């Protein structure tokens, strides 16, 4: 099931030698 | 003679003008008290007269207009007159967690919810009335209902989402 807009989901923070 | 003075803020004068009828008519008819509004000192003045019985009504009458000063709707304060154990408890939002700037406004938004509905939902859960100031919160109801509403609000501003507190408060209200 797909949660709706009312469901709280926060946007993730993106952070040898030759010889 | 017994004197009560209730102060009025500057923003409450216009709703007092628009709701004065339903303020003096409940007092002057069945409470038997004299009321006036001192414009010079800006105070709702209540005093007794020769036709007052059950003197505690005076106290409730003061609480009556006090509720309308704090922002509560009129008929809720009418219920304050009719019922016997109704109390109001107030606290600022920063009285439970130090919030600054945009965090405080986000806390206000979490209490109110979108469309107000979250706050409205809590009312229909607890049979209380909740009025938000700029930063202060006033709860009117009986003692246990005040405690449930205060716990719901303190969870709402702690960071808990309105949906989780919504479900928890709608489940715990069956006791």
């Amino acid at each position: 099931h797909r949660p709706g807009p009312l469901k709280q989901q926060n946007k993730a923070h993106k952070g040898l030698s030759r010889v | 003679e017994e004197t009560r003075k209730i102060p009025v803020p500057a923003n409450r004068y216009t709703p007092l003008k628009e709701n004065w009828m339903k303020i003096f008519t409940p007092i002057v008819e069945h409470l038997g008290l004299q009321i006036r509004f001192n414009l010079k000192s800006r105070n709702v003045e209540i005093r007794t007269c020769k036709e007052t019985k059950d003197v505690s009504a005076l106290t409730k009458a003061a609480d009556f207009v006090k509720a309308f000063i704090l922002g509560f709707q009129v008929e809720d304060a009418l219920a304050l007159i009719r019922l016997d154990d109704l109390f109001l408890e107030s606290f600022e939002i920063t009285d439970v967690k130090p919030l600054k700037g945009d965090h405080l406004s986000r806390a206000i938004g979490r209490i109110a919810g979108k469309g107000g509905k979250t706050k409205f939902t809590i009312e229909n859960v607890t049979r209380t009335r909740i009025v938000l100031a700029d930063v202060k919160v006033h709860i009117l109801g009986s003692f246990q209902n005040i405690k449930m509403a205060r716990t719901a609000i303190c969870n709402l501003i702690l960071g808990n989402p309105p949906s989780k507190v919504y479900g928890n408060i709608r489940a715990v209200a069956s006791r």
